[PDB]
RNA sequence: GGGGUAGAAUUCCAGGUGUAGCGGUGAAAUGCGUAGAGAUCUGGAGGAAUACCGGUGGCGAAGGCGGCCCCCUGGACGAAGACUGACGCUCAGGUGCGAAAGCGUGGGGAGCAAACAGGAUUAGAUACCCUGGUAGUCCACGCCGUAAACGAUGUCGACUUGGAGGUUGUGCCGGCGUGGCUUCCGGAGCUAACGCGUUAAGUCGACCGCCUGGGGAGUACGGCCGCAAGGUUAAAACUCAAAUG
């Protein structure tokens, strides 16, 4: 996982409060911050096929939290792909 | 099972205190189960059975 | 030759044999008998009598030593375990201890295959 | 639990310095689980004894 | 992040030791060294022979320290050969209450 | 350990067994030919092999039938056995033909 | 997932002591031993696996996972809140994971052991038993993609009497609650019956997979996949009047 201080950063940058925990931003930029944190893991360890599955579930989550953005507000999501470097 | 004869003690009184000694450590028992291999899925089926029959006791002291 | 104040009785009780062997306290042999030189063939040596025997035949031959105190270290699940210190205390040696020397693996190496009989 | 701990941790072995059984001991099975590991840290350090 | 560091040292260098810890402890609070507790318990029996020996001088440790010196801290007992063996743990908190 | 190392050689004299294959008249062709191929193996390796055909119940009749199949044995086994004795009567409800190694 | 390391044991090697057996079976023999075995003791080498703890205990999607220690890492659960605001459920095709055996290349090889060799047994003995023993079992990387891969029970959600346990949180004052997971029994109900029974095989809803007499056959042919072994998809003629629970 994230420290909690690598959270409260990434809470308090693309939220709209410190509280706000909930909102499509944070979540996926804290889901990307692991994701992109777990990268050097699995280079390394190629055969932890059971933590990769976990990996799999956060780039999953992702991904269905970002389609919901766009369809919800698309210059939400527009400029949240581009700060976080998102393709899509 | 190390049995030091103590201060004036019998043979036969000594003896049944060393077999005693192996009988709780489990030396005979445990030899015997090491003669032959046993592979995973028999050993968890003995011991799923052990339960069973352990189990199954408690509800025939019950009961009745 | 040398003369032994106190001496070691290691039984080798197997299933199928037993062998007794005294030695010193640092494990120099000084005599030897088995249950199957006792005069018994094939699963006669598999009795306790058997090995009764052969620790009379190997306190004969540690006569000349001239022990009086051994410590006896058995070792197997064979049948003549306690058949050889009951002999070997009635050939006069005083049995100051007894130890079970079987060796368990903490586990160790995978054994044989079971006996389909 | 503590591996240091040897007083306590003697009660909870044999002579021949086995684990002993929680239904014996009466132990609850989450100290026995802290038991068995300081049981086996001991040992590697040779404060306790693994056989014999 | 709170380990706990016993090592055993070679009966007969029991001389040593007192510049050995030094050098540990020195390394340690170099790097936001916390020495909770440190106990040099002395030179105890121990349990079973370890390397023919029967007797090693024990030492006990408790550090809040880089995860990094202690790698580098168990690097040097590997090296030195005086040091016979050693069990780095984790712990969750500090503790500075005594051991026996 | 001595005269073992002597005796090692006195064992290795091979001892000759006899072994037993038992025919019956109506014994198919693929089944005779396992049991010939069996005695075959026998009497390669000098090893004596009896031959027996089984009789049973009113078989006692057609007595001859059963001679045929002894009689075909000896001339298949011809070149790599000869016959130490044939059969003449039904012995019992049997015939036994013993071949030997050449 | 990676790295390190501990103790026990087997084998082997080198020595010391020692002397005629050892080993094995239903009974034997092969085998080993006077070039000194087996036994016992000291030291060394190497590989594999982790006694006790250990538990119808735990964890994991399943396969599976067991010394201890560190590093890296996934999930689950509880307590109070705060936050987002239907972002959900299922899922053909697809993608990945997937015991053991097996395959390729290179290592390793203690113990075990298909094949095999010898010894027995027997009517025969291509076996069961005995003595050996190669692949393999171990490691790396790649491949294979199957198992009674089973709870023979798809996933998700709601609802519907009880009793006795286990394991793991937590509140309150051992007691009194309240969550998660799990074992056994049993009520209604259901079921051909056996049984299941709030962890349903009950009562309902969503979506997927699958079945339609037995044998022929999970076979042939074709496609796809595989280095290969083979896997996957999957018929028909024909024949039977059953097969089955
Ligand atoms: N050979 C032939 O064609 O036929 C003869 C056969 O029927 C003999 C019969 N055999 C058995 O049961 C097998 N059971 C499995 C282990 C091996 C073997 O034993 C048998 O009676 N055995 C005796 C021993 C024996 C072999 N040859 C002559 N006698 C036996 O002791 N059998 C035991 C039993 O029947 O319970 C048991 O099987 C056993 C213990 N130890 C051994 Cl070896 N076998
Ligand atoms: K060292
Ligand atoms: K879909
Ligand atoms: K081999
Ligand atoms: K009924
Ligand atoms: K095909
Ligand atoms: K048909
Ligand atoms: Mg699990
Ligand atoms: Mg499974
Ligand atoms: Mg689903
Ligand atoms: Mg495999
Ligand atoms: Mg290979
Ligand atoms: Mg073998
Ligand atoms: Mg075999
Ligand atoms: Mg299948
Ligand atoms: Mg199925
Ligand atoms: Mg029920
Ligand atoms: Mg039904
Ligand atoms: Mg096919």
């Amino acid at each position: 996982s994230l420290s909690t201080e690598a959270t409260a950063k990434i809470v308090s940058e693309f939220g709209r409060d410190a509280n706000d925990t909930g909102s499509t931003e944070v979540q996926v930029a804290l889901l990307t911050a692991q994701i992109n944190h777990l990268q050097g893991h699995f280079a390394e360890h190629k055969k932890d096929h059971h933590s990769r599955r976990g990996l799999l579930r956060m780039v999953s989550q992702r991904r269905k939290l970002l389609d919901y953005l766009k369809r919800k507000d698309v210059a939400r999501y527009t400029q949240l792909i581009e700060r976080l470097g998102l393709r899509r | 099972p190390v049995i030091k004869v103590r201060e004036n003690e019998p043979f036969d009184v000594a003896l049944r205190r060393f077999k005693r000694s192996c009988e709780k450590a489990g030396v005979l028992a445990e030899v015997r189960r090491r003669e032959f291999y046993e592979k995973p899925t028999t050993e968890r089926k003995r011991a799923k059975a052990s339960a069973v029959k352990r189990h199954a006791k408690k509800l025939a002291r019950e009961n009745a | 030759r040398k003369q032994v104040s106190d001496g070691v009785a290691h039984i080798h009780a197997s299933f199928n044999n037993t062998i007794v062997t005294i030695t010193d306290r640092q494990g120099n042999a000084l005599g030897w008998a088995t249950a199957g030189g006792s005069g018994f063939r094939g699963s006669r040596k598999s009795t306790p009598f058997a090995a009764q025997v052969a620790a009379e035949r190997c306190a004969d031959a540690v006569k000349e030593y001239g022990i009086k105190n051994l410590e006896v270290m058995v070792k197997g699940p064979g049948p003549g375990r306690e058949s050889t210190i009951r002999a070997l205390n009635a050939a006069g040696f005083r049995i100051t201890n007894i130890t079970d020397v079987t060796p368990i693996p903490h586990x160790g190496c995978r054994p044989p295959k079971k006996r389909r009989v | 639990i503590d591996y240091k701990d040897i007083a306590t941790l003697k009660n909870y072995i044999t002579e021949s310095g086995k684990i002993v059984p929680s239904r014996i001991t009466g132990t609850r099975a989450k100290y026995q689980r802290q038991l068995a590991r300081a049981i086996k840290r001991a040992r590697y350090l040779s404060l306790l004894p693994y056989t014999d | 992040r709170h380990y706990e560091i016993v090592f055993m040292v070679h009966p007969d260098q029991s001389e040593q030791v007192p510049g050995m810890i030094e050098r540990y402890t020195a390394a340690i609070t170099g790097a936001e060294g916390k020495i909770h507790r440190l106990e040099d318990w002395g030179r105890r029996q121990l349990a079973y022979p370890i390397n023919k020996l029967h007797k090693a001088h024990y030492v006990l440790m408790n550090v809040e320290a880089p995860q990094e010196v202690i790698d580098e801290l168990e690097t040097t007992f590997r090296f030195n050969d005086a040091v016979i063996r050693s069990m780095v743990m984790r712990t969750k908190h500090a503790v500075t209450e005594a051991s026996p | 350990e001595k005269s073992k190392s002597s005796k090692e050689q006195k064992k290795k004299q091979k001892v000759i067994q006899v072994k037993e294959i038992k025919f019956r008249p109506g014994t198919d062709e693929g089944d005779y030919q396992v049991k010939l191929r069996s005695l075959i193996r026998f009497l390669e390796e000098g090893d004596k092999a009896k031959i027996t055909l089984r009789f049973r119940g009113r078989e006692m009749a057609h007595q001859q039938i059963g001679m045929e199949v002894l009689n075909r044995v000896k001339d298949d086994l011809q070149e790599l056995a000869v016959v130490e004795s044939f059969p003449t009567k039904i012995e019992g409800r049997q015939m036994i033909m013993v071949l030997a190694p050449k």
